[PDB]
């Protein structure tokens, strides 16, 4: 995961070509998830992804309020 | 005879596989130092 | 809710630096033991 995109000078391996991503893919049957899912839970091969999943909660929540609130 | 040309099978076989050492160790640490810049342009990877 | 993730990620990009830091500090004393051996040979 570090050389594909490091052999590809890219930050992402969602900037990743496919064809590079199906190449790890079909050694790696596993990483389909994080890849191949349409609308992951979690932004997926990140660090702060993790933190993203609760912060958009809180703002969920507080919309929930001001609207309910008016 | 056997005084000179058994004492110069000491160095045929020794400076030659000296330079042998080198080999490996040039395919050692640099295949192992690439292993650093892997991790350097990983951490921008992170970003 | 961007802030936090841009703030998150520099403090986890700089600790690995220091995870690298020890690693690069490796390849000095790499280099005597693959090379210092060899000097009292040709010596």
């Amino acid at each position: 995961l570090t050389e594909a995109c490091a052999a590809e000078r890219v930050v992402r391996p969602h900037q990743l070509s496919p064809a590079a991503q199906t190449a790890l893919l079909r050694r790696f049957p596993a990483l389909e998830g994080p890849l191949r899912h349409p609308r992951p839970v979690l932004q997926p091969f990140d660090i702060a992804a993790e933190v993203a999943f609760v912060a958009r909660i809180q703002i969920a929540c507080l919309r929930a309020l001001g609207h309910s609130i008016r | 005879r056997s005084t000179g040309r058994s004492a110069l099978a000491v160095l045929i076989r020794a400076c030659r596989r000296i330079q042998q050492q080198l080999q490996r160790t040039r395919r050692a640490l640099f295949q192992r130092s690439n292993a650093v810049l892997t991790s350097l342009h990983h951490v921008r990877m992170l970003l | 809710e961007r802030a936090a993730v841009l703030q998150a990620q520099r403090t986890a990009a700089a600790a690995a630096l220091e995870n690298a830091a020890l690693q690069a500090a490796e390849l000095p004393v790499d280099i005597e033991r693959r090379i210092r051996p060899i000097e009292q040979q040709v010596h």
